[PDB]
RNA sequence: CGCGGGGUUGAGCAGCCUGGUAGCUCGUCGGGCUCAUAACCCGAAGAUCGUCGGUCAAAUCCGGCCCCCGCAACCA
RNA sequence: GCGUCGUAGUCCGGAUUGGAGUCUGCAACUCGACUCCAUGAAGUCGGAAUCGCUAGUAAUCGUGGAUCAGAAUGCCACGG
RNA sequence: UGCCUGGCGGCCGUAGCGCGGUGGUCCCACCUGACCCCAUGCCGAACUCAGAAGUGAAACGCCGUAGCGCCGAUGGUAGUGUGGGGUCUCCCCAUGCGAGAGUAGGGAACUGCCAGGCA
RNA sequence: UCCUCCUAAAGAGUAACGGAGGAGCACGAAGGUUGGCUAAUCCUGGUCGGACAUCAGGAGGUUAGUGCAAUGGCAUAAGCCAGCUUGACUGCGAGCGUGACGGCGCGAGCAGGUGCGAAAGCAGGUCAUAGUGAUCCGGUGGUUCUGAAUGGAAGGGCCAUC
């Protein structure tokens, strides 16, 4: 579920999320959906807003996924008391600061790739918008 | 819950630093490895401790084809 | 190589004799030539310099590069250095192993005044 | 732990004697080195005891 | 190795010292898949016979012939070979982790297992060891050159009861020829086929058989004579 | 050499069918006659006399002697 | 040596005019000859590894030195520190001798031989090959061999090319194909 | 899942015991005896020792994965 | 009767395989017999069990015939 | 004074790799021989000794060139000490400090004690 | 109870039933000097021999190794190979580091003898950091220090050790 396979260490801290992104810009497509909030993504929210995306084209272009958890966020049982050591490993998530682009395209007229990721931006938590190539 | 053990901090670093006035045999760091070479005026313990061996200055240079830090001590 | 793994022989001597802050006799040995040399404890400017390659010490000679032209120089070496006020030095082997007209150099300079 | 305490008695007949700790299955062989004699001040030889 | 017919048969074997004539005029052929058990008083050509069978000594007389499939594999009666100042195992194998019996090969740790030297008894010096273990110990290296004519002198050395019965019921299962020295008459009683008698003079007569059937042939041909003993004493 | 560590080295001599008396530098002692040498070397023989394999319809034609 | 004054006088002036050297002494030369044999099998006993040495003194008049295994592997049940190959050495004037003697009499004793396999260079001029059996040699007439266990010879020249190194073999009469 | 135990021929079990050495009884297959079958006699075969893996050396140690079998869930 | 081999997988064993062939036959590929040269394997007396034979018999050796263009280690007979 | 070479340093890639050309009067390595002290877990390959005919072939040293390595601003951005303010799991304003990466661009080292060629 | 890393906020220290691993040893050589040497991996050629054993030469440049966890180190090697060896010495110790204390650690140099080296020099254990247990009571060696009227002795004391 796209989930790293054979990791180092199994559990992580909490940490934060302070800062700004670093890959920002149109590489690989054409199109592409940034993120203009600061929050979270789980692994099954990427999957979920693919399959938005996907059968909205349902044949035409490469879809790039620039974002990948390799986080893993651990949760205590139900009616379990503080303490007596850490939760365990339940979902991964892929942190996001703003201009972190999630999502782009390739070969799809304009037209059709905005409202592609309309449909998928549907499914994610935090607020996104459309980011077109650059030449810079 | 498995671990939860851990072992008595041992206190190493620069004790002395540069500019420093020392007398002769007085600890200039405590060391694990050889981040410091010996230079000229100090010693080396089989604790890799550097130890002066005549009283003047600290002083850490970075001498050598490796750019590895050494500690001399200027007599004054 | 020749050199290459003979100066990485010598490196440790000369870097202890370096730390004591000792004068070192030097001795560069060469199949045709041998010369040696003593340097200050600064490392840089030198005070006795003899070599088989001077004219005068190798006309006596019939062939300078043998036992008997090393401990020509070697004595040559001892009759500068107790001129020049120095009395106490410290062989330095330079990576040359001390069997051969190493060992013929020092040991005049040993029998010629000097205490090593 | 297999290396048992044993103890080098001298030899120049004081009693004067070193302890240390010695393999005796794959060693059955009994030590003798030079150790320091602070009694007759000289390095004469140490045997293996008890 | 497979073994055929011929097994070192004897042809007018006279040995002598000097003039002490030890045999004389001795000829005889082992069988195929036999045990010979050799009997006699002390020093009267016992071990001579195994030192001119395995090529240390010669024939003043005669010829020994051997079996072309014939393989050798001779006890020495001594113990004093090994070296006391080497490990069990480094001993018996050679140092190698993997040596060879015979054809095939198995691990060293293995063989030396075989002959109930466990692994914690195997880190002790054969200077270090009883009289068995030695006698065990000094068997176990000699017999992995895989022979089949086994010249064994005297292997009921120091062996206790079930150390000796051990042997004593392997042996009867060998399938090459084995030769055997030995004094104690009742270890042979159980496994002795041929039987080799030394008597005075140097007579070495052959017999087939053991020792019950040895001792028909003597009722059979019988002789009047039991005074053995006369008791010496030492002091007067 | 090290020396007293090796078999003794000599200049023996062996003789060939075609001659071949050479003062060949071995450690033998007590040389062995050989048989053909270099003299007769099958260097521009066996690859020469090597070709006898394929060809066999005129090994049949001769049975149409007919 | 025989071969070693022939190298001075002939192959030398006419590789000048061959390959066209603005020196004499930029033609290539063989420098050294390694023998060695990998028993492996001296894993089970020692001996067999005594005998293969005892083999190499007899070949080269030498005492061949015993190799170790480099590393521990598990593919073929060794481990470091286990005489597994013995090696002997040749250099200068004994190297030409044995050098002779190879090319005189024990290349044409090798059965059903035709020739030699000249694309056996390693790309600069270093020639080596297998015998598969030690009585190609004079010196063992079936008394004291166990086996036929063979030998590799190796060849190692100063030419920097395998074109180069072709006129050294070449040049001293040869069996290639 | 909080705590323990187990996994070995087709079936049931040893051998884990401190590593160098895979066995047992039944059963499968082929002959024999018998009019024929059972019984009986003779001769064979086969097991990645659950799995991922990490001690010269393990079935044997240790960690994990899988499944199964028990035990405890008390005071209000 | 005179020789050799001296107990070995052999001068035992004669399978299998490669060449050369002779015949009968309209025709020897699937599928004949025989010859020559080379090759030279299992096999060192056989578990449980089981078969024949009371005198010219058992055991061993050779010859013959029927069927048939050719094709017997089988069958039917004969003697030592 | 000038050019060239050997040894000992200074400072450690702006100084090291790659490719092209190039040197043997002296210096320098290869080389010649090795019974001699000396050495090879075998070997004059290495260590070592006795020399001089050829060699500048490989290395070494010189120059030459931006395929590399390497160095690297200005501006901006991130961050952060002190004082305030917000919709406050994050930020903003005043002030002080101010990177890393990247761009331009720089880049075939500089140097002091001796001895030895030469002119 | 002890050792290594992170949490720990660029000196030191810093908690939780916070996140991960080890120790209750070994070595008379695996210690001391004096000489010498330098790895993993990949490619080409080569007898059995292959994906991988030994040999040769090229790229390589520490991805190698450390007696055992992890971190910091290591080419002058602290890694690898031999000779002779016992400094794995006795009495001290300028001066410092770290502890509430008990204590623990580093140490040039001095004296007496000692090994290695041609010497200059190095050596008071192991690349370092775990491999541990106060006091009381008792055992075994040395020492007339003491010895209950005196001379001895028992028993104490001091040094070494269990
Ligand atoms: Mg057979
Ligand atoms: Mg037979
Ligand atoms: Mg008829
Ligand atoms: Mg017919
Ligand atoms: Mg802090
Ligand atoms: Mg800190
Ligand atoms: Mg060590
Ligand atoms: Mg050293
Ligand atoms: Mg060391
Ligand atoms: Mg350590
Ligand atoms: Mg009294
Ligand atoms: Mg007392
Ligand atoms: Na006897
Ligand atoms: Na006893």
């Amino acid at each position: 579920m796209l989930q790293p396979k054979r990791t180092k260490f199994r559990k992580m801290h909490k940490g934060r999320n302070r800062g700004l992104a670093q890959g920002t810009d149109v590489s690989f497509g054409s199109f592409g959906l940034k993120a203009v909030g600061r929050g979270r993504l789980t692994a099954r929210q990427i999957e979920a807003a693919r399959r938005a995306m996907t059968r909205a084209v349902k044949r035409q272009g490469k879809i790039w996924i620039r974002v990948f958890p390799d986080k893993p966020i651990t949760e205590k049982p139900l009616a379990v008391r503080m303490g007596k050591g850490k939760g365990n490993v339940e979902y991964w998530v892929a942190l996001i600061q703003p201009g972190k682009v999630l999502y782009e395209m390739d070969g799809v007229p304009e037209e059709l790739a905005r409202e592609a990721f309309k449909l998928a931006a549907a499914k994610l938590p935090i607020k996104t918008t459309f980011v077109t190539k650059t030449v810079m | 819950t498995r671990n939860g053990r851990d072992s008595e901090a041992k206190r190493l670093g620069v004790k002395r630093f540069g500019g420093e006035s020392v007398l002769a045999g007085s600890i200039i760091v405590r060391q694990r490895g050889t981040k410091f070479h010996a230079g000229a005026n100090v010693g080396c313990g089989r604790d890799h401790t550097l130890f002066a061996k005549a009283d003047g200055k600290v002083k850490f240079e970075v001498k050598g084809p490796k750019n590895r830090k050494f500690i001399s001590i200027e007599a004054e | 190589d020749k050199k290459s793994a003979r100066i990485r022989r010598a490196t440790r001597a000369r870097r202890k004799l370096q730390e004591l802050g000792a004068t070192r006799l030097v001795v560069h040995r060469t199949p045709r030539h041998i010369y040696a040399q003593v340097i200050a404890p600064n490392g840089s400017e030198v005070l006795v310099a003899a070599s088989t390659v001077e004219k005068a010490i190798a006309e006596q000679l019939k062939y300078t590069g043998n036992k008997d032209a090393a401990a020509a120089v070697g004595k040559a070496v001892a009759e500068r250095a107790l001129e020049k006020g120095i009395k106490d030095v410290s062989f330095d082997r330079s990576g040359f192993q001390y069997h051969g007209r190493v060992q013929a150099l020092a040991d005049a300079a040993r029998e010629a005044g000097l205490q090593f | 732990g297999i290396r048992e305490k044993i103890k080098l008695v001298s030899s120049a007949g004081t009693g004067h004697f070193y302890t240390t700790t010695k393999n005796k299955r794959t060693k059955p062989e009994k030590l003798e080195l030079k150790k320091f004699d602070p009694v007759v001040r000289q390095h004469v030889i140490y045997k293996e005891a008890k | 190795p497979r073994l055929g017919d011929k097994v070192l048969e004897v042809s007018n074997l006279r040995k002598s010292y000097g003039d002490r004539l030890l045999i004389d005029s001795l000829s005889f052929s082992i069988p195929k898949g036999a045990i010979v058990g050799i009997i006699g008083p002390n020093g009267a050509g016992k071990s001579t016979l195994f030192r001119m069978i395995s090529g240390q000594e010669q024939p003043d007389s005669g010829t020994i012939t051997l079996g072309e499939t014939v393989k050798l594999a001779s006890v020495d009666q001594f113990r004093d070979s090994m070296d006391n100042s080497k490990t069990v195992w480094e001993e018996v194998s050679g140092g190698l982790d993997i040596m060879k019996i015979g054809n095939t090969e198995m691990p060293s740790r293995a063989y030396v297992g075989r002959f109930n030297f466990k692994g914690v008894d195997q880190g002790k010096r054969v200077g270090e060891l009883s009289g068995g273990e030695r006698g065990r110990l000094h068997l176990a290296k000699l017999l992995q050159v895989g022979g089949n004519m086994l010249l064994l002198d005297q292997p009921t050395n120091d062996l206790d009861i079930e150390t000796l019965r051990a042997l004593e019921n392997a042996l009867l299962e060998f399938p090459g020829c084995a030769m055997v020295i030995s004094h104690d008459r009742w270890f042979l009683d159980r496994i002795a086929t041929h039987i080799l008698d030394y008597q005075d003079e140097g007579k070495v007569e052959f017999f087939e058989g053991n020792f019950t059937e040895y001792e028909e042939y003597k009722k059979r041909t019988l002789g009047a004579d039991a005074l053995e003993p006369k008791r010496i004493k030492y002091k007067r | 050499m090290k020396k007293d560590i090796h078999p003794k080295y000599e200049e023996i001599t062996a003789s060939c069918s075609c001659g071949n008396v050479m003062k060949i530098r071995s450690t033998v002692g007590h040389d062995l006659n050989l048989d053909v040498c270099s003299k007769c070397h099958p260097f521009f023989t066996g690859k020469q006399r090597d070709v006898a394999t394929g060809g066999r319809v005129d090994r049949f034609n001769k049975r149409f002697n007919i | 040596a025989k071969l070693h004054d022939y190298y001075k006088d002939e192959v030398v002036k006419k590789l000048m005019t061959e390959f066209n050297y603005n020196s004499v002494m930029q033609v290539p030369r063989v420098e050294k000859i390694t023998l060695n044999m990998g028993v492996g099998e001296a894993i089970a006993d020692k001996k067999l590894l005594d005998n293969a040495a005892a083999d190499l003194a007899a070949i080269s008049g030498q005492k061949p030195l015993i190799t170790k295994a480099r590393k521990s592997v598990a593919g073929f049940k060794i481990r470091q520190g286990y005489p597994i190959g013995c090696k002997v050495t040749l250099r200068g004037e004994r190297m030409w001798e044995f050098f002779e003697r190879l090319i005189t009499i024990a290349v044409p004793r090798i059965r059903d031989f035709r020739g030699l396999s000249a694309k056996s260079f390693d790309g600069r001029g270093n020639y080596s090959m297998g015998v598969r059996e030690q009585i190609i040699f004079p010196e063992i007439d079936y008394d004291k061999v166990d086996r036929v266990r063979g030998l590799d010879i190796t060849i190692t020249t100063t030419a920097k090319s395998d074109e180069e190194g072709r006129a050294l073999l070449a040049a001293f009469d040869f069996p290639f194909r």
